[PDB]
Formats: C-alpha cells, structure tokens, sequence
C-alpha cells in the first residue's frame, strides 16, 4: 500500500490553479505563476 | 496528500488529445484552467490494487498547432503520453520530435506512445512501422484507453503487477471497435515486435 | 460553479452507513474531513444522461452511537438517505425518529429510505414491514448502489427519465448477492405495494 | 425435456429481423436450417433466476419480401415477435395485418413489438404514434436485445418478476447507440403512454 | 423452479430439423412433414 | 441539459472545509464555522 | 459440422472439477448423460474473433474417488485440464500421475493445469511450488474462467492471438475473488516464473 | 476464419449420446458404445 514514500516534502503546497506541488519557499506557482494563497 | 503526477499529452494538433483526455468523465467535470499557459489540467483518478493514484493530465487548448508549448506547460512533469494519429502520416513521423522536446526538458520521466484513431479501417501507419511503450487506442470507443495509464502507474509505482481494480466512469462510446480488428492489430504488434 | 448537493446519510450505528458511502471509490479518495463536526464530506460525483451531478455526502465518526447529532450536521441540507439495518429490528423502529428528525430541521427535502444488508440471508425485516423512497441495498456487493442518488437525481431535477449513463468506479464486492435472492425479494416489495 | 418455445420473428423485409435473431452467438452457431419451409430455426437460450429458457425462434430465409409466409411457418408458435423499421413508415403500418395475420393462425400467444433501428438519428416513426408489449430496439447496437425475450418469460411463465441472471453471448455492437438519446426515447415513450 | 408442470405429455417427441415438439402418435413432423427417426 | 436554473446565487462561495456553499455576506461558512479564505 | 474438440477434465475428486464445469449455463442445461461410461458431457460454445469453438467436456461423475476413470473416458480426447485443489497437497502431488496417465493413452494434447480454489485465503499450495500452462482459478467466483480454454483454443488452432469478443452466460459468482489477492497471486507466479 | 481444414473426413457422423466423432465405418461409437442410428 503506496505512498510510502511517495509523500512530499514538508510543507509542500499545490497550486490551486494548476496543481502544480510547491516547494514550502515558492511563493508563486513555479509552473503558472499563481500567488501562493 | 496525495499520490498524485502531472500527466503532459503532447503530439501534433488534431491527434484526439482533447478527445482522449474527456473521456474520463469526473476528471472532465473537475478539470481546471490555467489562464496564463493555455491548458486545461483533468484530475483524473484511478483505483489500483494499491489504491488511488491521480494523473493531472495537461491538455493544451490548441496552440500546439500554431507554435510551441511554453515552458511552463513541462515544468514539473513526471510522466507523458505522446499521441498520434494513425490516419495521418506526419503526425507519426513528428512523434521523434515531440519525444526530443520532451527529453531536452524532462528528463528520463515514462513516455507511452499512442497511435490513436484505430477504430478508422482506413489506417496508414501500421505495426510494422511502430521509457517508449506503444499502445493503438481509439479515444472514441474508450478501446485501450486504461494502457497508457496503468503502464505509467506501474512504471510510476515501480510495481509490474500493478492492476486497476474498478474503472473510472468513461463517456459513453461514439464509435465501435471492432473486437477481431483489435485482434488482428494486437497480431500486428506482436509480428513486429 | 457547480451542480452539488449536499446529502446526509443518517441512521442508527451499525446499519452500514460508513461501509455504504466508502463503495464510491473518488469520493473516498477525495473525503474531507469536518473536524469542528465530527464528519466526513465524499463528494460522489455520478454521471447522467443531461451531464454530471454531484452529491457531498455527510457520513458522521459514529457520535449516533452516543447522541444526537449537531444542527451543523443538517444545515444545508438538499436530501438524504435513511439507513437500517434489515438484520436488526431495532434499526428499522427508528427509521421514523431519523425521519422526524430531519423534518423538523429540513424540511420537505426528497428522502430514501434504505434497508442494508439483503445479502445477509437470516433477514427480519421483510418487504411486507416496509418523498420516502424504498430500496433495498447490500453496501458490501453493492447491490442497488446507484439507485437511491438516481432516485435523488431524478427528484431533485424533475427529470423522471434521467438515467446514469456511465457508473462510478466502486470498491470491488466483498460480499456476494444472490440474484435469484434479490429477484425474491423484489418479488416480495411488489407483493406489499 | 426441456422449458422450450417456439417464437415466430416477422414483419416486413428489411426490418432487421435476420440481424436481430443472429445478435446471439450460440443460436446462430447451432441454426437449423428447415428445407421444406425456407426457415432457419435459431435456439436461444436465455438463463433466468429460476433457471434455463430456450426460445427457439424462426426466422425466414426472405420470402416474406415476395409473399406470404406458409401454414408450417406458423405451426405451434408458442409466442411472437413483429418487427418494424423506425426509418421506414410503411413497415409500421404493415404491424397490424402482422399481427392479425398472426392472431388468425394462433390465437392469443403472447406477441411483442418492436421497433428496430433506433440507432439512426433520422427517426420517422415516434413513441407518439405507437399482449401487444412495444419495445425500440436497436439489433446492431444490442439496444433493448434481452427485453422482448424477457418480457414473453414473464408472460408464458406467469412470474412478472422474472429476471435474466446473466446475458447470452451477443455478437460485437457494430453500431453505436447513444445513452442520451436512449434516455429521450424513453422519456417519449412514457410521455406517449 | 420451473418447468413443473411445463413438462410435455408423455412420449413427446422433438422435430430434429426444425425442433416443433410433436404428439406421441405424429408419424411426421406437424410443422415441417419431416418423417420420426 | 441542466443545470440552468441550478446555479447559486451570484458570489456564493463554497467551502473549503465541508462544502456548503455559502451567501456572499457570510463571513464565516454557516455549517462548520470555518472563516473564509 | 462443426469446430468441435473433446475436453477431458480429470484430477482428484473434491478438487471442483464438476463446479467449475457448470459455470458455463448454457453447456450445463445441454448437458448428455453417457450412462455406460459415468460421464456428463457438457458442450461449452466459446466464441472467438475468427467464430465459435465447442469443447465437449467430459466430467466424471465421482468414480475418480474410489478407482481408475475406464478407457472410454479417454477416447478421442483432444485437450485436457487437470485440476487441483490449492488448500490440498495432496491433490497437487497427484497431478504428475494425472498427467502421466493422460500421457499414456493420449499422447502430446495440450493440456492446461489449474489450481482451483484460490478464493480461499488460506492456500496450502502457492507458486513457489507450481502443454503444461498453469493458471490459478476459481470456479465459484468465476476467476480465469475464460483462461484454460482460451489457451487450450490458441494451441488447437494455431493463433497465438485468438481472442473470445463475448463472454458466455457463466453462473452468477457464489464467492468472491478479492482482486488485491488475484494480483498479488499475479506477482507470485511472475516471480516464480 | 477457421475451420478450414479443421473439418471431418467425409462421412464422418457425431455420436448423439457423447458425442464423440466417428469414422464413418464405425458401427458403433468409439468411445461410448453406442450403435449408430
Ligand atoms: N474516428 C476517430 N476520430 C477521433 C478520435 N479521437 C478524436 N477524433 C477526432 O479527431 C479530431 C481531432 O480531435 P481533438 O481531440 O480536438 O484532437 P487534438 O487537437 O489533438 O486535441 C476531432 O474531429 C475528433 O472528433 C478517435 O479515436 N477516432
Ligand atoms: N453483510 C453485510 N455487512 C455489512 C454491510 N454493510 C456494512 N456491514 C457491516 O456492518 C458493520 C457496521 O458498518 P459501518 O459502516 O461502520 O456502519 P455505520 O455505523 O452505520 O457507519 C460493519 O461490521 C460492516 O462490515 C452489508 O451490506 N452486508
Ligand atoms: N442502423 C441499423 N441497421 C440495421 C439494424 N438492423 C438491421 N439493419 C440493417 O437493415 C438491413 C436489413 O437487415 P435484415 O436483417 O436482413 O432484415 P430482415 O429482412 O427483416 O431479415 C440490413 O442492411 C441491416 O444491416 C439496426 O439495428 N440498425
Ligand atoms: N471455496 C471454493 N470452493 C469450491 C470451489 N470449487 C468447488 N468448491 C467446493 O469444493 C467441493 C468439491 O466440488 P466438486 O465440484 O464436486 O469437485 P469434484 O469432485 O472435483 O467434481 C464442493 O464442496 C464445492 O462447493 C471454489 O472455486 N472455491
Ligand atoms: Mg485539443
Ligand atoms: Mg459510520
Ligand atoms: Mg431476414
Ligand atoms: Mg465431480
Ligand atoms: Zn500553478
Ligand atoms: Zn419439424
Ligand atoms: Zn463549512
Ligand atoms: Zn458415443
């Protein structure tokens, strides 16, 4: 039973646009340029 | 949080990428749009053995067919599929190109290769033509069109016996698949390969 | 923006609410958890003949087993479904305070009433005992699974005719049913109505 | 010895009677062809909650295109299906010296109607204008196949709550029939009624 | 269950060209003439 | 094909945590009590 | 006249060779008692993307259990299965003597091996330990029904790619196969294989 | 399309007790018993 090990960093966030998954530094979306709610 | 990848589907315009995409209902009802880089994003889930595992498939909303994708369409893709038109020469001879572009910003993610509209009797690009596995799918009658996923989840997972256990709600089919054309298709493949 | 609606699914502990609302396999994936009310929202998405519609099912953490449940539980609430248990009588003599109760804070939303576990054949409450819709149902084969939502569908709409063109992916049955059973005990229903 | 009926298929040609009878497999791999008659007698097994039922239906080598079917045709018909061609108005209009024709030689079998290819958007007979039990039907789709069938259990076994367990093996579809037009017809059909 | 009482009258005898069930004394079939075996 | 003639009320927001959907004046979601975003 | 293969299904008694045998509804309510040899003969029509197969399978009827099967049982047969029950050893360390004696009288049919069963969480035999194709089955689930004949109408015929385009009217499931359990079942014989 | 050849030699008649395919010498059914009709 999967994600063990699958799960992201800390922290991480998904783009409510996108959902591109976010490093906890990124402000914007790193792929659409979405502010970080 | 979940066990979730961005899915890019690339190939030349009028391939059925859109159509392809749309046939998983709820990822339809649920896709979300990405002003700034054209794209429509589909949450499309799907239900192994191991439990759910969710592609975000990008789909271009046409530019493909004008110019190239911008970066921001790759960034942070984990998996694609590259579609073709088995009715149409040059989008099969252009597939290289998309396989390239795709490396030059990935890299080393699973690719699946679909040549699809093979519910089309009249079909040009044959078996003996054709990590880059190769399905046939017809987006129109759903044929095949669990393969590149399951291929992916797998490839994904790093688990070869990876199964789906229920499938998702499909539209409903638009057009036949011949089941002994399929069969005859998948001998094709196989006297290839 | 879109076409949602919030169902509750209440009943006595034990009558396989939890068991029932889990066959949805996205809903389940896709649950979010109400930790103010003690609930889990699925979003069960189900696909028709006029376009997708989706239920938000509000399943509780099993506060029925030792009180009521909160006015937060019910407010909002556009329909709902009835649990019991068809294996313990108890459940079944509560049906009308279950149905009070959400008259008196609803009210005149449409109503099914259900009677889970049909597979299990040592059964007390037969058809002859039983907008108050009836169905029998067994959550773990999940026999009748769609037909409270569509009979909900239908009501909500005011389409009569309104059909599921396509049906979710469900947890595989972990239970059989019978079909000569469940034909006995349709036989049955039409032999009380 | 067994639970066997003879059903007689008629209407006029190029209706989809010949079609629709070779929709099941195993009937056409085990045809019988009547010299004597010009009819190929197709034995259809259909498996119920109270177990096998075997319509052994015959259906004319075309001579109905070029006049009346013989006395021996008609012999110990147990039941009937009349079918017509929802494209084409005269075959409608055909329906009743059908069923007279059948009535005259019979009597009181049990006889279903059906309206065949629903499947064309191009429809000209509607629910409108249409024990004489009607069903659309679309043979090439597998549209409505097991009701006609179903429906003259129930009538020849007494049982209306009579259920087919499982399907018969039904050739390939080698057309589409769309769900939400199936759901508009229906919706005709009770407007009709 | 059925057939109970769907049962044919004894000696009943199926048509094997065209499969009429016919009566103990029919020497032909009664829908097609074909002779019993 | 619907729904027309079911959409909300122009600025109804739905919640993030439960997810009614809630009047454009409410400030906090009228079920659950969660603040909106 | 037809494509028309004799079948013999032999193995321990108790394994569930006469369970597995009438899954197919349509064989089992065709089925011919050979008086003089204690067989029922069930014709199982099978239907393939190049038209329909029969396999007459001859099912004994117990003697297995107190002596050696006659001659009679073994004429003409051109395919066989072996089965065995996965909860039993014994009934596994017997195939080879099965296998033997199909073997002596045959020779060189094809035959499918199939460990019956597997329903049952508690397996005595697993893969580590298993034309000898093997699959895992379950008759009372239907579970890789299709399979030994699919592979046993590959052989016969030639076509490594033959394909059944329609399943036939099999029992309804009285079990259920848990399909996380079939898949990790998959993973096992891959990797014993 | 099989069977092309999968067909019987010529006379070649199926036993209706078993039915196992007989030459069409056989007299009786090979594996069966049975006298032909
Ligand atoms: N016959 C057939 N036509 C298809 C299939 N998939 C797509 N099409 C048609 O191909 C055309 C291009 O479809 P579209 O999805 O917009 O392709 P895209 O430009 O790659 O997104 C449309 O007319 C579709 O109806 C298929 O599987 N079979
Ligand atoms: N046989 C059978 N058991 C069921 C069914 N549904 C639920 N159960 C069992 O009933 C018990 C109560 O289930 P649960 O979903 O927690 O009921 P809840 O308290 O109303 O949420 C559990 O042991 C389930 O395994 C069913 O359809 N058939
Ligand atoms: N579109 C459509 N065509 C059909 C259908 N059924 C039969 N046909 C066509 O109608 C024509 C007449 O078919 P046939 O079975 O020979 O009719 P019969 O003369 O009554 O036996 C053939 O061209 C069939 O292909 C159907 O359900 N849909
Ligand atoms: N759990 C389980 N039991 C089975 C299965 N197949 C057969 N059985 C049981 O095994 C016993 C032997 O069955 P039978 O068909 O008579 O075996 P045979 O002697 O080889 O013909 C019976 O009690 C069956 O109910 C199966 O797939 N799963
Ligand atoms: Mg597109
Ligand atoms: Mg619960
Ligand atoms: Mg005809
Ligand atoms: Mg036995
Ligand atoms: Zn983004
Ligand atoms: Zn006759
Ligand atoms: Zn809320
Ligand atoms: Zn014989």
């Amino acid at each position: 039973g999967f994600g063990d090990k699958f799960k992201p960093a800390i922290g991480t966030w998904d783009c409510d646009t996108c959902l591109v998954q976010n490093k906890p530094e990124a402000v914007k979306c790193v792929a659409c340029e979405t502010p970080k709610p | 949080p979940q066990v979730q990848f961005k899915l890019v589907l690339v190939g030349d315009g009028g391939t059925g990428k859109t159509t392809f995409v749309k046939r998983h209902l709820t990822g339809e009802f649920e896709k979300k749009y990405v002003a700034t880089l054209g794209v429509e994003v589909h949450p499309l889930v799907f239900h192994t053995n191991r439990g759910p595992i969710k592609f975000n498939v990008w789909d271009t909303a046409g530019q493909e067919k004008f110019g190239g994708l911008r970066d921001g369409y790759y960034i942070q893709a984990q998996c694609a599929i590259i579609m073709f038109d088995v009715t149409s020469r040059v989008t099969y001879k252009n597939v290289p190109n998309w396989h390239r572009d795709l490396v030059r910003v990935c890299e080393n993610i699973p690719i699946v290769l679909c040549g699809n509209k093979v519910d089309i009797k009249d079909r040009k690009v044959k078996a003996k033509s054709i990590n880059l596995q190769y399905y046939d799918i017809s987006a129109k009658s759903n044929y095949n069109f669990e393969k590149p996923f399951l291929w992916l989840a797998r490839k994904l997972i790093g688990d070869p016996n990876l199964e789906f256990v229920a499938m998702p709600a499909l539209a409903p089919p638009e057009v036949v698949m011949d089941p002994a054309l399929a069969a005859q298709y998948e001998h094709d493949l196989e006297v290839a390969q």
